[PDB]
RNA sequence: AAUUGAAGAGUUUGAUCAUGGCUCAGAUUGAACGCUGGCGGCAGGCCUAACACAUGCAAGUCGAACGGUAACAGGAAGAAGCUUGCUUCUUUGCUGACGAGUGGCGGACGGGUGAGUAAUGUCUGGGAAACUGCCUGAUGGAGGGGGAUAACUACUGGAAACGGUAGCUAAUACCGCAUAACGUCGCAAGACCAAAGAGGGGGACCUUCGGGCCUCUUGCCAUCGGAUGUGCCCAGAUGGGAUUAGCUAGUAGGUGGGGUAACGGCUCACCUAGGCGACGAUCCCUAGCUGGUCUGAGAGGAUGACCAGCCACACUGGAACUGAGACACGGUCCAGACUCCUACGGGAGGCAGCAGUGGGGAAUAUUGCACAAUGGGCGCAAGCCUGAUGCAGCCAUGCCGCGUGUAUGAAGAAGCCCUUCGGGUUGUAAAGUACUUUCAGCGGGGAGGAAGGGAGUAAAGUUAAUACCUUUGCUCAUUGACGUUACCCGCAGAAGAAGCACCGGCUAACUCCGUGCCAGCAGCCGCGGUAAUACGGAGGGUGCAAGCGUUAAUCGGAAUUACUGGGCGUAA
């Protein structure tokens, strides 16, 4: 960079990228352990699990990482699916 | 931006006095009105249309001495305006305060009163107007400025105009040096020499 | 806003030499001791003192340098081997400098070199240069030895302690040298008398002459090139130098000391206008060099004799006649290149953004009108045929000529139009050798050079009457003609000479030009080896027509079918164009020189004693000339100069004809 | 009142009519070249190499976020450095500021360019499945903790680029927890999700002497709105070529899952065999689109510099990241081409921002001035930044205006030219005699673009306060690059200001003398071999004028692609 401000925004970049990804990850971990538990065919291990990911996708939503668009969605795909496999 | 070659020879060319010349003494005598101007200016030739249109545009062009550019976006002007193309290209040529000056009698000839423009001594409204191109409105004031009026040569073309024939159009009181254009001339009190219509041809060939 | 250094202060000073005098490493050694405590011309600041220094060329192939410095330079330095001294090339630039009138001093450098002798260098400057010269200082020792030098204005000595020009400890004149010092001395005051005569009164007088009684009586002499200051001392060794700068500035003049340039009115060239060293007066300078920096550009080196110019300005070129915006002004010094906003008079400087801008122009307001007067440079010694590799490289070729005949003045290129060949001139092998390289790699064009084709003729050497008929029934319209004439060897120079001899109108009148016209077109070709014939007289005594079949161009081609038979039996033979040679050389060389004369098919018309160097006449052919200058420095020990001008068309010899024949046959 | 609108001519023949092409008279230009050139206003100015670029500048700001305090002046203290306390030399964020750092916001705007693109473009008219920093309405919150970390410090490797290691520390930085429905999810019941504080002033009140509390100001969070911007869908329109006829396989549709802010083969699995095309698919060539510009009576034809909207692009080819917004001119990463620096151990770069250089070309300007005004970023504000923008420079490049004198002046001179050798023409033209001075030059005076922002001073609100602060009056001193401004007055003097093309016909203007099918001319027809109004030169004339010609280019004339508005027996 030649900028002395687009240099700062690289570095800040970087910390933000670093940061987003640590919650990324976790978020589609405990996502991915609700999807397993309905492909096991396990309701009270999917609900349970279900109710472990409300809370997360919730707070990543609000603090900005998805959107309660997606949050919203990641919920009713997995209720429908949870409900029916009970 | 001027003409400042011999106006005799211009009004030999045309065949016709265009008042070029104070006026004191014939142009007879000044110059050989009847024949054009050079070695063949005796022989007189047969002139196509184009040639008489030419003529005619030109005459016009010499008598309010105005260059072709400037005549030229008159004549769109007067074809823009609502009426007689033709009346109204003359209506223009006549509003130029230079015009007005000399039919008002300030000036002895167009070319003087020119100068008189040029030089600030003309006052329209009580405002110097220094543009030749400039036109009056019906219902203005033109006067002389204080040194104008002492100026000896406004005093002589007064003299002039009075031997002259009095526009119609134009109120103007000696002493005081003022006139007031009163409106814009009618193509009654232009002169009938002019055929306008040959201009209007020429311009839209 | 003000200059930092005073007109007084400026000092616009140019190094020349002979070859490997040490001129190079002078001028780092100079600039270093300046800058302690490249390009055109570097700006150093000694004592308070703007030193403008130029470091020219010893080659004669580069000559123009020395020239375009000399014209914008006010002092100079001479200098000059000890083992040697006066060399061919020493000569060359002194004369040069004597013309433009340039004050100079002399140093005599490798004093360390085995076989110096500080004498015999002063010895030369006297016999060789003739000029009024002596020594302001003296070595003590010489070679090895060498390691102190005597002030011999201020009788004092500077002991050099070593080869770095630092640690220096000034001493007394040894006791043994004071002598030797004293007697010097008193050869300087002599000749400095001769130039000043209240000095020569007060040496008359016997009064001891005050120190700097002398140094303004030398001071005067030198600036009126009247006597020339000697130094001496070791660049290498970083001895004397830091001497010589100070003979510099005590010696060398200033732009205020130097005679004012006058230059011609453009408006009026009778009107002469004389050029003061005024700031304030109107903006004068003339442009003495035009090179092209890779990262700025173009830039256009400057002397500013005249006024002030600021930056980001526009000034008019007088000899171009066209405006000319001077964006920005570099100053070059010792290492780096500083932008200067404004330049003074006496002030060399660059501009940046200049066009049509050549050397040797006047650069000034456009409210001035003055032209300086220009420098004058030399003409070609040798001309080679350049031609292009490649038909691609031609174009490139050519912008690639026009260009380089910019860039240096003494370098020339034309096209014949006979052979119709570009033909490159130079000032010498060296010259048009390095612009060829040039050309095959900056200008990226393969070029070849060779020996110029030379434009023969033909004449008849007998004379003939013959007759030529022309008769054409064959299809439909007939046409007719028949001319007697006869071809007499005309003498050399005269040209065509046709005589219309028809008696009673035996050849109407109407077809006689037509005959004359005919022969000249047949004449225009060759009649032997495709030269145009010339030197022959066409006698029209005699022919015949048909009134019917007489048509102009019938007699044309009888014309033409009579130069022919002509030929066969007039005897054409082959011309070659012979120069006028002029060589000027000291007579020590004149045997050499009238031996390769009559080697190269040549003849003496004769010899003079011009001057000091007997000039030869001679007429050789020009193919003979053919690499003259090099030779003839050869032989002159590169003291020789001529000049050749065509005279006259002579036969060729008959072996060499022959060949000729032979070659435009195929 | 917006309404003015339609011209022909030359050239095929011995002559004619027709047909038909060619040429010409007119407008217009980013123009170029030749010759010439006084001034001013206004505008325009790389159409070439999206060729390569030296150098400076074009994006910062905020201490009323935070730890600080390097740097300069203070504030006290102070060996007071000091000796007359004359001078004021140590201390400490204290304290106005403030380097670097952390943080916030901006950098996705503004500016450049038209390479690509014949349509995930543009234009016109609609649509539903979305999102939206700052700004604005309404309704509630902003509770209580923790773990870090830059700067910094020590040490240490670098030629440089810049780093490495161990401690250390703060926040409106970061993360749990509490609380939260007019939020999300769900049939419902339920379940679950947030924050940030920082400044101004001050009275009971108080220790923790910092504060706390009260109030004022600003900021933070949630939801629902507005406005604005943006994404997406559809129809029609928006070049040429068939000497391009077949094209397609995520292709066409369906079902389910995943994905997106959102719809959707967007993606994937599976199923069906579809989809498209002679109303031109596919392929090839060319090209940014539009409002508009030029021409035309119009219908059309041409065209898309400058201005404005839209799109695309940023060394080339990819790719994400951050963010409200980018797959980002002056950001990152990878690859490539190319260049540069070097201590040879390694580094660095992207003018299609403004100047400018080299190159290319017939050809297109200064490395200018100011942020005074408008507008934008940041900020509480002051202010700071702004090659945006306002101005200045260069250029007859265009449009427009003006000057270079006015009047008089006849044997009408001289001279030139012609001559019928008499005169005539040049020509009132000159000289001369009167006379006025724009503009130019010199000097003098002197608008408006300036609104605000300050210092306050008073009132009202403000609340505990009359605080603070805000608002409105009032007072006072100031705020212009242009700029030696526009403009006016005085000065003396006609001084300092005319050129270019053309004269055979077309087409306004004719002779003399050279030259003799030569040398030349030439839009077309044609001229030139003994005078040639056609060449060459001179006189005279004509047309234009600080311009005049020439070349290039578009339309017209050309009803000569005929929709308006043409033809096919013999002219196609
Ligand atoms: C600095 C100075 O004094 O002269 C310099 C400068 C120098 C004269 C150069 C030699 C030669 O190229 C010269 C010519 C004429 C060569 C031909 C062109 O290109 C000219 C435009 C050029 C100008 C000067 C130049 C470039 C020098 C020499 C001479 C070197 C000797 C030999 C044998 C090659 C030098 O430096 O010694
Ligand atoms: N012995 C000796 N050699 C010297 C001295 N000064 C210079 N030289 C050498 O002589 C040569 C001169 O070369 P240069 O300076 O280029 O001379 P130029 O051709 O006159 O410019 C170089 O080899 C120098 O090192 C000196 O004082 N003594
Ligand atoms: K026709
Ligand atoms: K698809
Ligand atoms: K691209
Ligand atoms: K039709
Ligand atoms: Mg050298
Ligand atoms: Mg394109
Ligand atoms: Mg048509
Ligand atoms: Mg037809
Ligand atoms: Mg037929």
């Amino acid at each position: 960079a030649n900028i002395k401000s687009a240099k700062k925004r690289a570095i800040q970049s970087e910390k933000a990228r670093k940061h987003n990804a640590s919650r990324r990850s976790m978020m589609r971990t405990f996502i991915k352990k609700v999807y397993a538990a309905i492909e096991a065919g396990d309701k009270a291990a999917a609900q349970k699990a279900f109710n472990e990911m409300q809370p997360i996708v919730d707070r990543q939503a609000a603090k900005g990482l998805i959107h309660k668009n997606k949050a919203a969605r990641h919920k009713a795909n997995l209720t429908a699916q949870i409900n029916k496999l009970a | 931006a001027r003409y400042l070659g011999p106006k005799l020879k211009l009004s030999r060319r045309e065949g016709t006095d265009l008042f070029l010349k104070s006026g004191v003494r014939a142009i007879d005598t000044k110059c050989k009105i009847e024949q054009a101007p050079g070695q063949h200016g005796a022989r007189k030739p047969r002139l196509s249309d184009y040639g008489v249109q030419l003529r005619e545009k030109q005459k016009v062009r010499r008598i309010y001495g105005v260059l072709e550019r400037q005549f030229r976006n008159y004549y769109k002007e007067a074809a823009r305006l609502k009426g007689n193309t033709g009346e109204n290209l003359l209506a223009l040529l006549e509003g130029r305060l230079d015009n007005v000056v000399y039919r008002m009698g300030f000036g002895a000839t167009r070319a003087e009163a020119r100068q008189l423009v040029s030089h600030k001594a003309i006052m329209v409204n009580g405002r110097v107007v220094n543009i030749a191109s400039y036109q009056v409105s019906p219902n203005d004031v033109v006067s002389i400025r204080e040194k104008a009026k002492k100026q000896s040569r406004v005093k002589a073309a007064l003299e002039l105009a009075e031997q002259r024939e009095k526009p119609t159009w134009l109120e103007v009181d000696a002493g005081k040096m003022e006139g007031t254009f009163k409106r814009k001339p009618e193509r009654s009190d232009l002169s009938a020499d002019i055929n306008e219509h040959l201009i209007v041809e020429l311009y839209s060939k | 806003m003000a200059r930092e250094f005073s007109l007084e202060k400026t000092r616009n000073i140019g190094i020349m030499a002979h070859i490997d005098a040490g001129k190079t490493t002078t001028t780092e050694r100079i600039l270093y001791y300046t800058g302690r405590i490249t390009s055109a011309a570097t700006t150093a600041a000694w004592e308070g003192h703007r030193v403008n220094i130029i470091d020219t060329p010893g080659h004669v192939d580069f000559t123009v340098e020395v020239e375009r410095s000399l014209r914008v330079l006010d002092g100079a330095v001479t200098v000059l081997d000890a083992q040697s001294g006066v060399e061919p090339q020493t000569e060359t630039v002194w004369r040069q400098a004597t013309t433009y009138g340039v004050p100079r001093i002399v140093f005599v450098n490798k004093m360390d070199k085995l076989g110096a002798n500080f004498e015999y260098s002063v010895s030369t400057l006297h016999d060789r240069l003739q000029a009024n010269a002596a020594p302001i200082q003296l070595p003590i020792g010489a070679e090895d030895e060498f390691e102190a030098i005597i002030d011999l204005v201020e009788m004092k000595c500077f002991k050099y302690t070593n080869d770095l020009g630092t640690e220096i400890e000034e001493i007394e004149i040894p006791e043994d040298h004071l002598d030797r010092a004293e007697e010097a001395r008193a050869s300087l005051i002599e000749a400095v008398a001769e130039t000043s005569d209240e000095l020569m009164e007060k040496y008359l007088g016997d009064e001891e002459i005050s120190v700097s009684e002398l140094k303004e009586a030398i001071r005067q002499a030198t600036t009126n090139v009247e006597f020339y200051p000697v130094l001496c001392g070791t660049a290498f060794k970083n001895k004397g130098v830091q001497l010589m700068l100070d003979a510099v500035i005590d010696y060398l003049p200033s732009p205020l000391d130097v005679k004012p340039i006058i230059g011609h009115r453009a408006s009026n060239p009778e009107e002469e206008v004389i050029a003061k060293a005024d700031d304030s007066a109107e903006f004068a300078a003339l442009a003495f060099k035009v090179m092209t920096d890779p990262y700025v550009g173009k830039l256009t080196f400057f002397r500013v004799y005249s006024g002030t110019m600021t930056s980001g300005s526009y000034v008019k070129n007088s000899t171009k006649g066209k405006r000319e915006r001077v964006g920005r002004l570099l100053q070059m010094h010792a290492n780096s290149r500083q932008e200067i906003d404004t330049v003074y008079s006496g002030d060399i400087a660059a501009a940046v953004g200049l066009k049509d801008t050549g050397t040797g122009d006047t650069l000034c307001g456009e409210k001035n009108d003055i032209i300086l007067e220009s420098m004058e440079f030399p003409e070609p010694v040798i001309h080679l045929s350049v031609e292009p590799k490649s038909k691609a490289d031609q174009d490139k070729m050519t912008q690639a000529l026009v260009k380089l005949q910019e860039e240096d003045p003494t370098f020339h290129a034309h096209t014949d139009e006979e052979t119709g060949q570009v033909i490159i001139g130079g000032m010498g092998e060296l010259h048009l050798d390095i612009l060829v390289d040039r050309m095959k790699k900056e200008f990226n064009v393969e070029c070849n050079v060779g020996a110029p084709m030379v434009s023969y003729r033909e004449t008849f050497k007998s004379s003939a009457q013959v007759q030529g008929k022309f008769s054409r029934q064959s299809g439909g319209r007939g046409q007719y003609g028949d001319v007697h004439i006869e071809f007499t060897p005309n003498e050399t120079g005269a040209g065509f000479e046709f005589e219309n001899a028809i008696v009673g109108g035996v050849v109407p009148r109407e077809y006689i030009p037509s005959v004359e016209a005919g022969l000249k077109d047949a004449m225009e070709n060759g009649v032997l080896a495709g030269y145009p014939l010339i030197d022959v007289k066409a006698k029209l005594y005699d022919g015949s027509y048909h009134d019917v079949d007489s048509s102009e161009m019938a007699f044309k081609i009888a014309a033409s079918l009579a130069l022919k038979e002509a030929a066969k039996k007039c005897d054409p033979v082959i011309l070659e164009p012979m120069m006028k040679v002029t060589i000027e050389m000291p007579e020590e060389y004149m045997g050499d020189i009238m031996g390769d004369v009559t080697s190269r098919r040549g003849r003496v018309d004769g010899m003079e004693p011009r001057g000091n160097a007997q000039v030869v006449n001679a007429y050789v052919p020009l193919s003979e000339m053919f690499g003259y200058a090099t030779s003839l420095r050869s032989n002159t020990q590169g003291r020789g100069t001529y000049t050749m001008y065509f005279d006259h068309y002579a036969e060729v010899p008959k072996s060499i004809a022959e060949d000729i024949i032979k070659k435009n046959k195929g």
